[PDB]
C-alpha cells in the first residue's frame, strides 16, 4: 500500500457541507493506501479534467453520499458519469445510511452505462469491489 | 468530486442558449475553475428528483468542481446561475443531495 500526490487542501470558507465532502476524498484516499492500493492524490493527468486520484494507475473519484437513498445514489452517480464522465468511484458510506449490500444490488440489477470500477468503503473502512 | 446537479424547468434548447452566455458572462469560473456539462433532456429520474424538491424539471446538466482551491465558490456560482436562468426556475442540488437555492 502507499499514499502520494498533494492531498486535498479545504478552502477556509467552505461550508459545513461542501467541507465534509473534501474531508471524506481525503479520508478515502488514507483508508484506500492502508488497505494495500497504490494512491495518488490529485494527479495531473492529460483532460481538463481534474480526478480526485488515481488507484493502482486508474483514474478514480470521491463520492460521499449523505443520502441514504440508495436509488437516488445510483441516480447520480449514473449521471456524474453520463454528465461528469467520471469513471471508477470510490463510494464512501461514512455519512450515509445505504448498505454496501445494497449498493450492490442496485448497480447490478440496473447497469450504468459507462460506469467503470466501484470501491464500496463502509462505516467500518471495509472495502468491497463492484467490477466493471 | 464535487457536482452541482442542476435541474431546470424550460427544455434543454434554450437553456443551453441562457448557458452560453453565462459562459461569456463569467469566463473566470467557468473557464476551468468549474465545467459546466452540456445540457440533456430529464429522463425520468430526474424529473422524480426535482419534483421531491417543488420543481417539473425538463432539463438537466452538471456544474463540477474543477478547481478544489474555489470550493468556496460553490454559493456563488449557485447564485450566478439562478439568475442566467431569469425565464424559468431553477433547481440546484451539490451532489444530488444538498438544496443550494431557495424552496
Ligand atoms: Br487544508
Ligand atoms: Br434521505
Amino acid at each position: 500500500g502507499s499514499l502520494s500526490g498533494k492531498p486535498t487542501q479545504i478552502p477556509p470558507l467552505s461550508d459545513e457541507v461542501t467541507t465534509r465532502s473534501l474531508i471524506r476524498e481525503n479520508q478515502s484516499a488514507v483508508t484506500l493506501a492502508n488497505k494495500g492500493y497504490d494512491v495518488v492524490q490529485n494527479p495531473e493527468v492529460l483532460g481538463p479534467k481534474n480526478p480526485d486520484y488515481t488507484i493502482n494507475g486508474q483514474v478514480f473519484d470521491n463520492y460521499a453520499p449523505a443520502t441514504g437513498n440508495v436509488r437516488n445514489i445510483a441516480t447520480t452517480i449514473s449521471n456524474k458519469v453520463s454528465s461528469g464522465q467520471a469513471s471508477n468511484i470510490v463510494v464512501n458510506l461514512a455519512d450515509s445510511s445505504a448498505s454496501p449490500a445494497a449498493i450492490e444490488a442496485q448497480i447490478n440489477s440496473y447497469p450504468i452505462p459507462g460506469l467503470g470500477k466501484v470501491i464500496v468503503i463502509d462505516k467500518l473502512g471495509n472495502i468491497t469491489i463492484i467490477k466493471p | 468530486a464535487i457536482d452541482l446537479f442542476c435541474y431546470l424547468s424550460i427544455d434543454r434548447g434554450a437553456a443551453e442558449s441562457d448557458l452560453n452566455k453565462i459562459r461569456s458572462n463569467h469566463s473566470e469560473l467557468f473557464e476551468g475553475k468549474f465545467l459546466i456539462s452540456p445540457v440533456r433532456d430529464a429522463d425520468f429520474s430526474l424529473k422524480e428528483i426535482a419534483a421531491e424538491h417543488g420543481l417539473v424539471a425538463e432539463s438537466f446538466f452538471l456544474v463540477s468542481l474543477n478547481d478544489k482551491n474555489s470550493a468556496d465558490l460553490i454559493p456563488i456560482v449557485s447564485k450566478i446561475l439562478v439568475d442566467g436562468f431569469n425565464g424559468g426556475a431553477i433547481l440546484i442540488l451539490q451532489d444530488n443531495e444538498y438544496r443550494r437555492t431557495s424552496l
